[PDB]
């Protein structure tokens, strides 16, 4: 695409918003938000971790009006407004918990973390990695296929689209930084099974998505594609199991009209 | 969490006006979380202390608690004539709830059903519930005695129909609960002659004594009971 | 050269600029058919004087040498690509997550303990080979045969031995614990880490497609690449994972790297 | 790690319609991680409970498991003539999986069949195959060996992955071999420099794992046996 | 860390054939790191396993061990007439090394010489090379001292690595020197004040560790050991 001058006029702009939830696992009808309670394989070989146990990377694609009915038009994305949505949940430690110690509070939400989101034109493109080789990843998810020991560290067969909810296990799959070039993300991964969540909210934040060039993503199709992980840390129940806990993303992305060819 | 609750002695004979202290112990570790029970003879267990330590409204004042984590101890200040009865302790830390042997020395429930199944077939019972909702915020129980032996909690649902079952029984065991009666059920699948016993329901109800930590539970209202015979 | 040559003007144009991508895979000492990516289980010596690690348990620095488009056709007035700009990150941040598969229990019943402990991330970009001085936390380590490691080694390797000078010209060769990038020289290089030390410190990986680093001087003089040859290095040692015997391996991840180049004259 | 499974009575005698308990005790701590077998006299091994408390199906509910840590039950609510057997604990926290040494009560799908040599010379190697039929090799469990000298007692000589991986029992570690063949659909064993004492009857098993929601480490159990084949050490040869 | 090993029996009878096993109790925990050795009549022990349960090659497949903590096993699959010797186990969790009683079985390549004189006055300085051969020096191991008292057990002398540095039991360590000498490719030991209590056989050996990838502190076992030289104290003179 040769990518030329911002369209101008009072119906050239054009506002996103939305929310989208965590895919943690989702084990019954009760545990939305949650993941089945974590196992641990006795081998690398035998790991074979159950579909409810693995979060999953959400997505949302986001029809924008028609633009160039059947040189066109591209809606393109200039500014991102996004934060964690119920950071306060976190302080019920009185449901279902562990004891801290003889008639303490309940333990609350902490460990590993992975806060994600991405705003682009096409869906998010993705790298494989494992963390071990030979776990069987199960019925229903979407994971690097013809697994190798290589894949361990860096295999470029295992390349992706996010183009499908509760499919993509987040522990597989990482953006892919030779591609995306028409998206812009950001990702933190906080290890450590004590770890504090850390979570600001604020309605006074913007995120420019424009690279160098002045460019913000240019939708195709006039579509806007939205990717989210908010995995904020694993709830501990009293016998001690342990069960990962997400929480939903809110986005607001506008758009501007921008000429292409 | 499996904890076994040995009660000593096994049966005490005392004269009115003499200071009894009957005992127990935890196979394990269970903090304050520990109930009192008396039952007189025919008559369905009463809970007397909550928490190790708390008098139950109505209870007089001469009966005391004590003791942490493993060992405990009823007191009762000058014995009277009212006081013969069975006592039973009762662990509230974990489920299934436990109860000790025993010691020899308004919300109402009801229980119906049958009274005679044959082996191997299934015992159901109803406990009808008056001068309270079933949609309170406490646990619906059933606990049986089988001849001449303690109390064994089978299990509890709640309003909102989660249950907790004793492993034990795990495998044959239902409780159901009918807000449109306001009554709630127990099925036991399979039965054989250990299954002879007085089934109680029971209202398990906490207690906000500002303890803190988890919640303290015990049983503070029972039905009749029935006897079933297989 | 940054000071053996005379820097001049960059040159313009549309075949000014070129650009490399690449991963550097890590080397932390691969002891098997399955482990590519974790050392093997660390050991603990009785005494300094008989510290004798096995190839398998250390970790290595990366390096890799990118041909770029051949410039001129010698010395002299001549043309160099310059290094303007990187982006980074380290790939597979997420594969942490994976506290279910041979782990250790952090209570009964409980989740994996995840992988924590000691981090050192680092990243060079340079027209030539990183240059190295050698350090020595002791220096009666026996570093086994197949690494490269100061030589010679005295007490004062200990603190600062500066007989202990190389060039990152191999992989899966020098070991991180005895080699650090040498202050005294890389004028040709631009490098960066971060050594995050203890047992229970938790992994902080950022990933984002949106930062660049700018590598000029305080001149505006970028690495300028001999020989037509951009080189990389990294070390992205991400902690220790805990096997259910407590036995604890390193585990490292890819980095990426994308550079931005241009055609710049210099002289002698 | 090394546990040893304790078990009482070493053998009891009741009445149709008693109740009867049998209790084991473990060398160390093994949370929940409890298995209980039932073992009728020429027969292999069945799995009766799972995970302290879990009831297999097709196991009749007068069948009951109980304890923590170091201390457990298995209760028979009201015995019947079919429960003549022996009763094995067997602790799945940690290998060496081990067993108890048994309880003798007396009274007053996937197929797995073991082949090989009935009879090797003293030295010699013995060598056996398990045929899985009914379920493929490539399953996500471990395929088990467990031998059972003419005295009783079960000892868990080892077992292997689909994919090769192999846990071998510490005791015998430098003299077997467990092998896999995906092709021919069997796991095989071998046994070097045998002994007098290696004379017993060989069991093939599954050894999977069982999705309780407890967390924490798999929760295994043998639930699957083959029919078990004697091998005999001598030194005549027919 | 001071650390008594007892042995239990201290003596056995048995017939070829018997299944044999000899226990071991640690006064403190030493999680696996725990040796046992052979020594027949006349001869120097023999490592049979590293590590509670590593066979050593050349050992027979009937042996093993198990254990952990403070309770350890070695067991003698099938009693062979081979067999008849005294069994020590070894603490390799801390310095001083130190051995079991012994338990004495009765049934019904690096090479190291000891050298130097047979006999010393008392108050006198005892002297002893251990000449090494088919092995340098220069390895990544110890070189250690051990001695047997008439017919009463070993005790660990101290070792020293190439390069200088030693360990000392703490019992000797104000009269005790070891040195090395890369150039003879030998290492000495010197015992001052020497009295009647220094009679004994006195064994050089290599005391080097096992890559086992248990990981941690390095497993140490003495795996060659010298003939022994017996040192007698003596006030007469020939």
């Amino acid at each position: 695409v040769e990518v030329l001058e911002v369209k101008t006029g009072v119906d050239s702009i054009t506002e996103v918003e939305c929310f989208l939830t965590p895919e943690m696992g989702d084990p019954d009808e009760h545990l939305r938000g949650f993941s089945k309670s974590i196992s641990i394989s006795d081998t690398f070989e035998s790991d074979s971790p159950n579909r409810d146990m693995l979060p999953c990377y959400s997505v949302a694609r986001i029809p924008l009006p028609n633009l160039n009915e059947d040189n066109i038009l591209m809606w393109e994305a200039v500014t991102l407004k996004t934060e964690v949505i119920g950071v306060t949940s976190l302080m019920n430690v009185h449901s279902n918990g562990q004891a801290t110690h003889d008639n303490g509070a309940g333990k609350p939400v902490q460990g590993t973390s992975f806060h994600f989101f991405s705003v682009g034109g096409e869906a998010l493109e993705l790298q494989g990695v494992l963390f071990n080789y030979r776990t069987k990843y199960p019925d229903g998810t979407i994971f690097p296929k013809n697994a190798t020991v290589q894949s361990q560290v860096m295999n470029t067969e295992h390349k992706a689209y996010l183009d499908k909810n509760k499919a993509y296990p987040v522990e597989c799959w990482v953006p892919d930084p030779t591609r995306n070039e028409n998206t812009r993300y950001f990702g933190t991964l906080t290890g450590g099974e004590n770890v504090p969540p850390v979570l600001h909210i604020t309605n006074t934040a913007t995120t420019v998505l424009l690279d160098e060039f002045g460019v913000g993503p240019l939708c195709k199709g006039d579509n806007l594609y939205l990717s989210a992980v908010d995995v904020c840390g694993m709830f501990t129940n009293r016998s001690g199991s342990q069960q990962w806990r997400g929480l939903s993303r809110y986005f607001k992305v506008q758009l501007r009209k921008r000429r292409v060819k | 969490m499996d904890i076994q609750m040995t009660q000593s002695p096994s049966s005490l004979s005392a004269s009115v006006g003499d200071r009894v202290t009957i005992t127990c112990r935890a196979s394990q570790g269970i903090s304050s979380y520990l109930n009192w029970y008396q039952q007189k003879p025919g008559k369905a267990p009463k809970l007397l202390i909550s928490a190790t330590s708390d008098l139950q409204s109505g209870v007089p004042s001469r009966f005391s608690g004590s003791g942490s984590g493993t060992d405990f101890t009823l007191t009762i200040s000058s014995l009277q004539p009212e006081d013969f009865a069975t006592y039973y302790c009762q662990q509230s830390y974990s489920t299934p709830y436990t109860f000790g042997q025993g010691t020899k020395l308004q919300v109402q429930l009801q229980e119906s059903g049958p009274g005679l199944v044959k082996p191997s077939g299934t015992l159901s019972l109803t406990c009808a519930v008056s001068g309270d909702s079933i949609s309170s915020s406490n646990w619906w129980s059933w606990v049986r005695q089988p001849p001449g032996k303690g109390l064994e909690w089978i299990g509890e649902i709640y309003h909102s129909g989660g249950t907790k079952y004793n492993p034990s029984l795990k495998s044959r065991v239902t409780i159901s609960v009918d807000k449109s009666k306001n009554h709630f059920s127990l099925k036991l699948r399979s039965v054989t002659a250990a299954d002879t016993a007085v089934y109680y329901c029971a209202r398990n109800r906490w207690f906000d004594n500002n303890r803190g930590g988890y919640y303290y539970y015990g049983m503070d209202v029972w039905g009749q009971g029935t006897t079933v015979t297989v």
